[PDB]
Order: C-alpha cells, then structure tokens, then sequence
C-alpha cells in the first residue's frame, strides 16, 4: 500500500515531473524502524512553509499565519523567504503560464525533503479560469502532495490540509542517510478523505435555515 | 538632527515598547482550531450536497439548470425517469477540485435539491478523489430548506399525486362531461 | 410596399401580412398561432401592434399583425405602451393555467412559450386561483403527450389536418376545456406526426425517443447532416 | 427621467468646442448609456484633438483609459463608422468634472494608430497592452513589446478568432526544451531597454525584485539597475498575473460573470462587484430601490475597511514592525464574521446581483455590525499611537517617493495618492453612485505632496470615514425589497420562482441562456479600495458581453513607479511598494 518515486533530472525524460513512480509494498529492523518513526515525527511536527504567493489563496494563507488562527501552534509559521530553508511549497494562487517556469525553478531550488500543497481551485485544476493564459492545475508539472478545494479555502481548511500533510509524512519512508541505503522515496497510499467522511456526511439530515444567523 | 527630535523619538520608542507590553498583558484572540469547532453561519457556502424532500425521496429532477448556471462547468448529470414518471438524476458528479464554491447552482435550483452546507474540511491527497459522485452528495434529509417539495407544485403526474392534486390545481374536467 | 414601423420606413412585400414582414426585417413581435408554413388564423391574439392610418394619428387601433396585410401606407407601432400591455396580458392569461412544470419538461430551454413570456417582460403573477388540469393520452412510441402545458394555439391540428392530411388528431371540448389529441388512445398513424414536437410551441407533444435519454438544448452538440 | 437613458450628449460644451475648432464634419457623436460623450474621430486628427483637449481653459488633464476593441463580430453598429477594429481613449477633466471618450476606427489591414505617449506619458503600458492583446501597432511608440503575454507567444488573445479556453489548445506540457526556451524568454535583456549595463568606474547590478520576493505583492518583478544601493533605473515587468478576465467576460453570461468580477481586486470583493452590476443595470434599465443601495454601500464600506486594514498592516510590516498585522487581521476576521453572516462567504462573496443582491439581510446582522463598530476605533487608535506615530516609521515614510499633482495627473494616479497631492476628486462625491448622497462623510485630502506617510494617513482617515458611513447606515436602514421589480432582474426572487410559473420561466431562461440585455454601451466608474475602478460593457444584444473593459488604478500606479523612485535607494522602493495599495490581479486582470 505504498508508492515509490525515484527522480532523475539527467536521465532520458523530457516531460516534467522528472520522476518515476511505481506501486510497491512497505519495506519496513528492531531499531531502524523506531529511528525512522522518530525522524518522521520530527519532520511532521516541524514544517517550514515557503514564502511564495501567487494570488488570493496566499492572502488567506497569511490570514492563517496571523493571531486569530495561530498556525504557529502546529510549528508551521516560520515562513522562510528562501527555497533552500523551506520544506513545504504551498502553491497558493493561480498557476499562470508565464509563471510556470518560475514555479518549476523555485521547486527545483528547494531541497530534500520537500512537500507540495496546492491551495484553491486554480492550483488544483485551474478553477474558474479555463483561459488561454492559465495552466490547468499545478500538478501538470510538479508532484502535489495535498489538494485543497476552495476559492479561497478558509484558513482553517489550510490548517486541515497541513494536518493531512502531517499524517502523510508520519507514515512515509525516506532515505535516512544519502550514503547508506535506498534513496527512493516511499509515500503511503492513504484512504481518501471522501470515502473516510462519507459515513458522517451522508447521515446529515437537517441544517440551519439561511434566514438565521 | 535636532535634540528635540531625538527626545521625541526616544519617548516614541519607549511608548511603543510599553504598548506592546500591555498587549502581552491582554487577552488572546485565537480561535483554537481544531480543538474547538469553527463557527460557521447558516448560509455559509462550503461543501455541496444533494438533499431530499420531507417524504424521503431525492429532490433533484435532473433539470440541468445547475450545470448550465455553473460558470466553471464542474457539474455533470443525466436525466432518468422512473416507472411512475418522475425525473431523477441517473448520475450526478461535481469536480470539487474545479469548483469555486460560488453558490450559483444553489441559487439556480428550482427544487432546492443542491445546497452549499457549512463544511470546509474537504482536503484530499489525490484530486481524482475530489470528483464527488451521487453517492457522496445525496444526504438523508432536506438540508437548509425543510418543507419545500417541487412536485407538490408541478403539474406532472407521479406516484402518490394524480392530475389536479398539486397546489392551486383544479380537478381535470373531461370533455365528455355533461356540464356546459 | 412601404410601411412605417415606429417611425422608421421599411420596404416590405405587399402580399405578406405584417407579422412575417416585420419578422423578416428583424423586428421582434411575440406570436404563437402563426407558422410560416401553415398560415394565419388569428387565434392566440399575441401579435398585437397598434395601427395608424395616417402619419398624424394619436389613438390608433390594436390589430393583429398576422391578420393585417403589409399594404403601402400603414403606420404600425410595436413597442407602444398599449400594445406592450396587451401582449403582456395575453402572456399572463396563458400563464393562469400553465403548470409549474418547466424543470420536468422536455421543452425547457427549447420552449417558444418560455421565450415569449420572457420577451413580453411578464414575470409577476397576480392570479391566485386554481389551474385547470387535463388527463394525458398514449400517442404511441414516438410522441409523448402532456396536455396541461397547452395554450390552445391550434398549431397542432392545423398542421396535422390541413397540412399533413392526418385524420386522428383534432380539437375537442369547450370554452376553456379544449383538448388536443385523439378520440381514444393509440398510435398517431400519420407518417409526418413527428413534426408535432417542433410545431407545438409548448411541451405538449414531445420526442419520447429523446425523452428516454434527455438532455437540454444547450447541452446538445449539433451538426448539419443529411 | 431615469439616469440609464441613452443620452446623445450634445449639450456638453466640449462638443461645441470641438465643433467650433475642427468643424461640423470632422467627427461623429455616438449615443450610448455610458453617461460620457463618445466622439468617433478620424485617425489623422487624433493628436490634434488630444492637444485641443489638453489646451482647454479647464483641460482634460488625465488619460483614464486607452484600449482596443474588435468590432468584426459586432452586428448592431447603427450610427457608427465602419470599422474592423477600434481604439478608445477615455479622458477626464477634473475641473469640469467631466469625461470624454474618443474612438478611432481602423480597418483589418491598416492597424496602426499614432502614439499617445507624448501627450500623456501613462499611455505607454496601455498601448503595449493594446498591441499585445489586439495586434494594433502604435507608430512612434518607444518600446512596443508584449506586456501581458510572454515574448514567445503567437497570436493576439483578445481578437475574436482567438480561442478563449485552455481546453481548446493542447494541455500545458512542460518539457526541458520548453522550460529552457521560456527561461531565456523571461531573462532580462538590458540591451533591449537601453539600460547600458556598465560604467568605467564600476559595473551596474541587475537584480530581480520579484516574483518571489516578500516585498512584491504578487507574481510581478521589478528589474533594478543598481550602483551600490542606489537605483539608476527600473523596469517593472508585469503580465505574470494575467487571468484573461476580459476574454472571460466575452465567454460568460451577464449573471455568471459576477464571481469573475469579484476576483479582479481580491481585497475588494463587493467593491469590485458594484461597478459591473451597476453597468449591467444601466444596460438593462434597472433602477434599484433604496434598501438595495444602502446594503451595497454597507458591504462595500465593510470591504473598504478590510482592504485598508490589510494595506496599513502591510505597510507597517514592510517598514519593519511585524506586530500590528496580527491585530489588523483580527479586525479583518471580525469583518469576515459579519460578511460570512450576510453573504455566506469570506473574501469573494459574489453576492451582488443584477437589480439587487442575492438574499435579504439575515436576522441579527445589526448585532455583529454593532460589535464591529464598538471593537474598531480603539484598535485603530492603538495602531496609530503604536506604529503610525513612530519616528522610525516616519523616517522610513515621510519624504520617500514623493510626487506632486502634475505627476499624479500625467500618470493617471487615482485614489489616496491623487487626494494626497491636494486634488479633491472622489467618485463618491463628484459622480455619486448607489445613493452615496444620503450619507454624511468627509473626503480627506493632502497638502500637495504624495508621500508614503501621506498616503497611509489618508487611508487611515478614509477608514474612519467608512466607519462613519457604516454607523449612519446601521442607524438608518430602509425596510423594503432586496431586489428590483424589473423583469431583467437576474435572478428573480426565489419564493416566487418556487411557486409561480412566470417567475419560474424567467429564472429558467435567465440562469441557463442568460439575460438578454439589448445592444448598447454602458460605463460605470466607482471609487475602489485602491483607487478608481471602472467597467465598460459593450452588449451586442445577446446574453453574453461583447466587450468587457476593466480599468484599474494599480496599473497606473505601477506604471508611475519608475518615474517616482528613480535615483532613490532600494529601501525607498520597498516602502513605496508597501505604500501604494496594489494587488496584481488588479494590474494584470
Ligand atoms: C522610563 C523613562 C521614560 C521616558 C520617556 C517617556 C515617554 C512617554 C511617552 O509617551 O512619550 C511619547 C511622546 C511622543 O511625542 P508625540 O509623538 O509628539 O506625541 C505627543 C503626545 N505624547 O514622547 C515625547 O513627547 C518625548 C518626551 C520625553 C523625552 C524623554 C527624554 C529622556 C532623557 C533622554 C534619554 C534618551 C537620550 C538619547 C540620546
Ligand atoms: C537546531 C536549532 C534550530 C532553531 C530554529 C529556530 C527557528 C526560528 C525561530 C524564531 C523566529 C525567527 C528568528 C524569525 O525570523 C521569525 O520570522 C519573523 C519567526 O517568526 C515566524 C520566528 O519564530
Ligand atoms: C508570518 C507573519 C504574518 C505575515 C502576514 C502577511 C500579510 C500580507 C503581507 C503583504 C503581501 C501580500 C498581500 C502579497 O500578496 C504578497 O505577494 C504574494 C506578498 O509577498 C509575499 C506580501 O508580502
Ligand atoms: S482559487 Fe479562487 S481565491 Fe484561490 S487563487 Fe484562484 S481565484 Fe484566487
Ligand atoms: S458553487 Fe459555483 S462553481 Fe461550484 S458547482 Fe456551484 S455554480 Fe459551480
Ligand atoms: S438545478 Fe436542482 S433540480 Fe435542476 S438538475 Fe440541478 S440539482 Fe437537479
Ligand atoms: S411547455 Fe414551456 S412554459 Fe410550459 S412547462 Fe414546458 S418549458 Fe415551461
Ligand atoms: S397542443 Fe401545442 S400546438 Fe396544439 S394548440 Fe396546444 S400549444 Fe398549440
Ligand atoms: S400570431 Fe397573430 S393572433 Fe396568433
């Protein structure tokens, strides 16, 4: 129930993303597994976002940064302006055609480990802007870990996607050292939130009438 | 610079430091997500559902008004008919990776079947799983509009509702009747 | 022939009536019972325009453009206040008994009655009483029948009898209980009965073959073919 | 007589002056619903007409807009000169409080107009945009290159034959060769701009400020030529935030374009919604009642306070103090609580409709409005006394990137900058829309110098006046309908739709095919949160817009940027960027 990705920019592959993904089993060792759990906990409980913004979704993201929401409680407030110091790219805005090379460059300039959260309908699929100058989804050329529907998603939805990213990180397998062991990245094939919440979503019967407040 | 300007600036820095200290002695304004639930207004435009009539049947008549009123084009459906003659959606899919949660489909629904519920936690790992189907949209209740049924107004005969049994409808008078 | 529509001079054919002459020029007059192939009968009373005999005339007279010839020297007004109120009133009278059926109607989005209700600008209902209802007949595998949506414009019977030569469709009934169909249930055995779904301005006669797998007109991808 | 009537505008003295100057057979006058005299003039006399308007006793000193229009598909052109393309120039005289719109007709093969940059220096970006999107060449233009599209783009996107959707073209395939080609295209070439990349003593430093910069308020880049820390010249490179919203206006119905109007200036919301729905109501002939006007004024002033709070907090953050942004966004959350209660959404409400609003006010909105009006002024006074009266902030702000009224007028600067130059020109008072005459509020003006500090303090005073407007409208809200009784009110009221067949028919044909607005031209100019926002809508008589032209102030401000910061340091540029109140959806549209 895992997927393995190995990347190779210099290999024979012209289209982005320059990676290969297969479906494998969990490789996980009486102490290596515990140390992998400890580093996964340390990575998931300390995620530093990239100060990269495209459009209105970034405004709601920095609304989440402020005091009335306090995403700092999750340890995700540091907001580095450099790609090298950042661990998470939140594509929060429209993936414009003129900025897709810029987004690809900034994704290349981040360092391992890296995670991608697409925020909003523009970043997910292009959204309302099925237009000549908009890339229909940032996942056309970068691998996206978490998707957030919304236009804009409210800040608590951004923290919900951050918690989903933390749950994804906390059970993935990565190379502990770059000199010993396999260098491929193992990510879990988790159950989707739609089928998980279908039990509690279908059973909804009555809501408050729109004339109230 | 002038000495008075320097003194005024020193007092200004001291005053700013004092006010941020009194901010430290103030009350916290954070809403503690996710430990306390987020208050959402009753007409908040979040996750889209398909609702039912008070009789318990699905309120959608597959009239395709929401799909064409959608400025994004992220609603797809097909009309099917039961044996009695009532219309229903054979399928109903919404691409939530593409939807902008604008509420034009709810505004354009003439049966109040499609509604935007106060729900925002729809984060997903794969955007193929963001294509919600009819089994993920149809809920077991009326939603925000509790006592509206479109078929009580329609003049089309279905099960449990013969001709003339709708609201503001007279009984069908046959042309073979003896009355002038 | 030369006519004057709203003070504008137009050159029309004098052997045509005012409705087809004005519709040829691009002037929008509401109409139900007139068809280019069937002729003019003056039934629906929807095509009313105010006619003047002189260039200096204030009162005028509300006439039917489908029944009035486009002779030389006629001064008609389409968007006069009296004519617009009368056309809105005709739409309102047709709307008194019409069922609340547009979402569950195969003619929705392709409806002449919808277009003419919108064109006259009638969107407020002051009628508060009951609406008459009708039973439906089985017309065979091709044509679905829904008699409540009828506006009694007589296009179906005129086409089916005076044009197609059919013998099993007719008008029955009375004052406001007019029925349009067959004397019993059965298949319409005319070989041209399928044109009723386009002749009828309402959703009375509908394509049952299309009603099995129904989509609206805007959802259809069309092509010109043979 | 209603204000949406088609006025020929032959009573304007500017028309009489043009007749007495150029003769009675030199131009045509078009009768529109713009409220502005539309003069079709010949291409040969365009510069003479512009010079005559610039040399008037109360002259037209501002070029409000300059853009093209494809008239090849326009069926209803009665009373208009024959044209395959056209170029319109919208000009404002503040002294007369009047506008004029000059239109030049062009054939398909002879697509060249004389440049307007010598008369008005802000015409440069407008002419580059018209060349980029319509292919119209401007003779005598200094550097006519693409401004919205990358340099390796084939075709002009706003032409009628160009496909609007991305699904028409192949899906975006990013390969190594395409990445290299677009990176070479995006690389700044100083020899093209005449930057002269060197001196005998030392070498100039070419720095990309943006797209990925904390100081850049979006996806755009200023390329700085530097010596040490000083800025020699700037090339503000825009077009990175282009969503094709005007081509989208040609692609959506009149009702279904409202959410796209909401995202034009994403800190504006209902302020972005108002000019579009007002222009559509002018097209339809809808006069909204008093309650609709008061509700729309409520929501637009609430969003103006929201945008001003974000602007003030952003300016304080870029000056260096990182504390008040948290509290300002807490106040934004209070406003968002009220807006969520009313419209059902936070930041892009899309709540205005043609002829009214989407719903009535919910029961209990006045409680949240009273809560916000009690919460606000103490917080604002705290922000003032903590950061806006800081001598370090004053040193970073006062005297930085200063210009007078001449620079504000020649570059089309509107909003707080123009009033900070001492020119008292606000749309809510000069050309009152949406019943703003019923509200007692003041218009703050400056002393004649448009500093960073002056613009920020003017926006603080605008926030206080918006609080006054909110108090007045809370204390006096009418009890009437939230939608008009016009047949073209889209959509009709919901309960009548659910239980009447006429209303059901109107709703069915208005949400599916769209409302049919008759063929006319309409224009609405409003005071946005960042300046003056205008919608110019050409209807072909169909259910979709034939042309949707959106004029925004941030475009003019970013074009003004090199003329006001040249010779300064980069810190002055950072404060100038923080004190302009721009977003980049506003610029690129
Ligand atoms: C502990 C000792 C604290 C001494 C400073 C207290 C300052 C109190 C205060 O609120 O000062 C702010 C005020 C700002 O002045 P202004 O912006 O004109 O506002 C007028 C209304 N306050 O500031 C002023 O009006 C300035 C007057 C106070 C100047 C104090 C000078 C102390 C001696 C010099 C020390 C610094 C020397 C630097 C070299
Ligand atoms: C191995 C030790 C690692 C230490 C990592 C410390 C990270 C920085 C924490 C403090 C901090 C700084 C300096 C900082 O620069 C900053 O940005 C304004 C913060 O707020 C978001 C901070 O919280
Ligand atoms: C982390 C501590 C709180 C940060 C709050 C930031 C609020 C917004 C700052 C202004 C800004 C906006 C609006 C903005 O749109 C933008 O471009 C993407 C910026 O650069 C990153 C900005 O700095
Ligand atoms: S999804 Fe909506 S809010 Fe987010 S960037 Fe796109 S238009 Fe803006
Ligand atoms: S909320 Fe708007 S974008 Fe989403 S499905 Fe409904 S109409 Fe379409
Ligand atoms: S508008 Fe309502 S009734 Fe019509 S197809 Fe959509 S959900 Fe069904
Ligand atoms: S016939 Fe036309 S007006 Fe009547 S219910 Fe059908 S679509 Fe509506
Ligand atoms: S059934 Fe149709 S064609 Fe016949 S009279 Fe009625 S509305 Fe007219
Ligand atoms: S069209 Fe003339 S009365 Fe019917």
């Amino acid at each position: 129930d895992y997927t393995l990705t190995r990347i190779d920019p210099n290999g024979e592959n012209d289209r982005y993303p320059l990676q290969k993904q297969e479906i494998v089993t969990d490789p996980l060792n009486v102490f290596m597994g515990k140390l992998n759990d400890m580093v996964n906990w340390g990575r998931k409980n300390s995620i530093w976002p990239y100060n990269f913004g495209l459009s209105c979704c970034y405004v709601e993201m920095v609304t989440s940064f402020t005091a009335v929401h306090d995403v700092a409680r999750f340890g995700a407030e540091v907001l580095r302006a450099s790609p090298r110091q950042a661990d998470l790219m939140v594509v929060a805005g429209t993936c414009f055609t003129k900025m897709a090379p810029v987004i690809q460059r900034l994704y290349d300039q981040m360092l391992e480990p890296k995670w991608v959260i697409s925020m909003g309908a523009c970043a997910n699929s292009g959204g309302m802007y099925d237009i000549y100058s908009v890339v229909q989804g940032v996942d056309k050329f970068i691998p996206v870990d978490v998707y957030i529907p919304g236009c804009p998603p409210r800040p608590e939805a951004y923290m919900q996607a951050l918690m989903l990213l933390q749950e994804s990180i906390g059970k993935e397998r990565r190379p502990l050292s770059w000199v010993v062991g396999d260098q491929g990245v193992y990510r879990a094939n988790m159950q989707s939130e739609r089928e998980r919440k279908r039990g509690e979503r279908i059973a909804v019967t009555n809501l408050r009438t729109p004339d109230e407040i | 610079m002038t000495l008075k300007e320097l003194l005024v600036g020193f007092g200004t820095q001291v005053r700013s430091i004092w006010m941020i200290g009194l901010h430290a002695f103030a009350k916290r304004e954070t809403r503690m997500y996710p430990e306390e639930p987020v208050y959402l207004p009753p007409r908040y435009r979040g996750r889209i559902v398909l609702t039912r009539d008070p009789d318990g049947e699905e309120r959608c008549v597959a009239c395709n008004l929401c799909a064409v009123a959608c400025p994004v084009g992220c609603i797809s459906l097909q009309k099917a008919e039961t044996k009695d003659g009532r219309w229903y959606p054979e399928f109903f899919r919404i691409n939530f990776s593409r939807c902008i949660f604008c509420g034009l489909c709810e505004e354009a629904c003439p049966t109040t079947a499609i509604q935007l519920t106060p729900d925002f936690e729809m984060g997903e790992y794969k955007r193929q799983d963001l294509v919600y189907e009819k089994e993920d949209l149809l809920i077991s209740g009326p939603g925000k509009y509790p006592e509206y049924n479109f078929y009580r107004m329609a003049g089309m005969a279905i099960d449990g509702k013969d001709k003339g049994e709708a609201e503001n409808e007279a009984k069908p008078i046959d042309v073979k009747s003896l009355l002038p | 022939a030369t006519i004057h529509v709203d003070g504008k001079e137009y050159e029309v054919n004098g052997a045509d009536n005012l409705l087809e002459a004005c519709l040829s020029l691009g002037l929008d007059i509401p109409y139900f019972c007139w068809h280019p192939a069937l002729g003019s009968v003056g039934a629906c009373r929807q095509c009313a325009v105010k006619q003047y005999q002189n260039a200096e005339d204030t009162r005028g007279r509300l006439v039917m453009s489908c029944m009035t010839p486009a002779s030389d020297g006629t001064f008609i007004s389409i968007d006069d206040e009296e004519a617009k109120q009368f056309r809105e009133s005709v739409v309102e009278w047709l709307m008194t008994n019409h069922p609340h059926d547009c979402p569950v109607c195969e003619e929705g989005g392709n409806c002449h009655l919808q277009d003419m209700t919108v064109m006259t600008g009638h969107s407020f209902r002051r009628y508060r009483f009951t609406k008459r209802t009708h039973r439906n007949q089985d017309l065979g595998p091709f044509i679905s029948h829904e008699m409540n949506r009828c506006i009694a414009c007589y296009r179906c019977v005129r086409y089916y009898k005076d044009y197609a030569g059919g013998t099993d469709l007719g008008v029955y009934g009375a004052h406001d209980n007019v029925y349009f169909g067959r004397p019993e249930d059965g298949t319409l055995e005319s070989e041209f009965s399928g044109n009723l779904v386009e002749i009828c301005p309402t959703g009375v006669f509908t394509d049952k073959t299309h009603s099995e797998r129904y989509n609206r007109k805007w959802d259809m991808q069309f092509a010109p073919s043979i | 007589e209603p204000a949406w009537q088609t006025r020929d505008h032959l009573d304007d003295p500017v028309i009489g002056e043009l007749r007495n100057r150029f003769g009675p057979d030199a131009f045509t006058v078009q009768a529109t619903r713009t409220g502005v005299p539309v003069v079709w003039i010949k291409r040969e006399q365009l510069l003479e007409v512009g010079d005559f308007l610039k040399k008037l006793p109360k002259p037209y000193v501002m070029l409000f807009d300059l853009h093209g229009m494809d008239e090849r598909l326009r069926t209803h052109r009665e009373g208009l000169p024959a044209a395959d393309f056209s170029v319109f120039y919208h000009l404002i005289s503040i002294d007369r409080n009047r506008d004029i719109m000059l239109k030049v007709a062009l054939a398909e093969n002879d697509l060249h107009v004389p440049t307007f940059t010598k008369l008005f220096p802000n015409a440069n970006w407008y002419e580059r945009e018209t060349w980029d999107l319509f292919g119209i060449t401007f003779d005598g233009h200094p550097n006519l290159r693409r401004i919205m599209m990358p340099q390796t783009w084939k075709g002009h996107p706003l032409r009628k034959d160009y496909p609007a959707r991305a699904t028409e073209f192949s899906p975006f395939e990013l390969t190594k060769a395409k990445q290299d080609l677009e990176m070479e295209a995006l690389t700044f070439k100083p020899e093209e701009w005449g930057m002269k990349r060197g001196t005998e003593n030392e070498d100039f430093m070419f720095l990309n400020l943006g797209p990925n910069h904390p100081s850049a308020h979006g996806a755009f880049r200023i390329v700085l030529q530097l010596d040490g820390e000083e800025i020699v010249d700037c090339v503000p490179d825009i077009g990175y935030h282009h969503r094709g919203a005007e081509k989208m206006g040609e692609r959506q119905s009149w009702h279904s374009y409202i959410p796209y109007t909401d995202r034009i200036e994403y800190l504006g919301g209902c302020v972005n919604e108002m000019p579009y729905v007002l222009a559509v109501e002018k097209l339809a002939g809808i006069t909204v009642p008093d309650r609709v006007n008061v509700i729309r004024v409520m929501l637009s002033e609430l969003f103006r306070i929201n945008s001003h709070l974000l602007y003030i907090s952003t300016f304080i953050q870029d000056v260096g103090a990182m504390t008040p942004v948290f509290f300002a966004f807490t106040d934004r959350q209070k406003i968002y609580d009220l807006v969520e209660a009313i419209t059902g959404f936070r930041m892009h409400p899309a709540w205005f409709r043609i002829g009214g609003v989407a719903h009535d006010l919910p029961r209990g909105w006045d409680r949240l409005l009273r809560e916000f009006l009690d919460w606000m002024p103490k917080r604002l006074a705290s922000y003032e006394k903590a950061a806006l009266q800081n001598t370090i902030l004053k040193g970073r702000s006062q005297g930085v990137a200063a210009y007078g009224a001449k620079e504000a007028l020649e570059w089309g600067t509107t909003g707080a900058g123009l009033r900070a130059t001492g020119i008292d020109f606000d749309v809510r008072k000069a050309r009152p829309y949406s019943g703003y005459e019923n509200f007692d509020f003041e218009i703050p003006v400056g002393g004649g110098v448009s500093d960073c500090y002056t613009r920020v303090m003017l926006k603080v005073e605008e926030l206080r006046q918006s609080l006054r407007i909110l108090e007045q409208c809370l204390n006096n809200m009418p009890e009437g309908p939230f939608k008009a009784d016009h047949p073209l009110t889209t959509p009709p009221p919901k309960e009548r739709t659910l239980q009447h067949i006429e209303t059901l028919i109107t709703h069915f044909l208005q949400v599916s095919w769209g409302p049919v607005m008759p063929a006319n031209e309409s224009f609405q100019m409003i005071e946005a949160t960042k300046g003056i926002n205008s919608y110019y809508l050409t209807s072909d008589g169909s259910t979709m817009s034939y042309r949707t032209r959106i004029r925004t102030p941030s475009y003019a401000h970013l074009q003004q940027i090199p003329a006001a910061i040249r010779g300064s340091l980069v810190s002055d540029l950072i404060v100038y960027l923080g004190s302009i109140d721009f977003v980049m959806s506003d610029v690129d549209r």
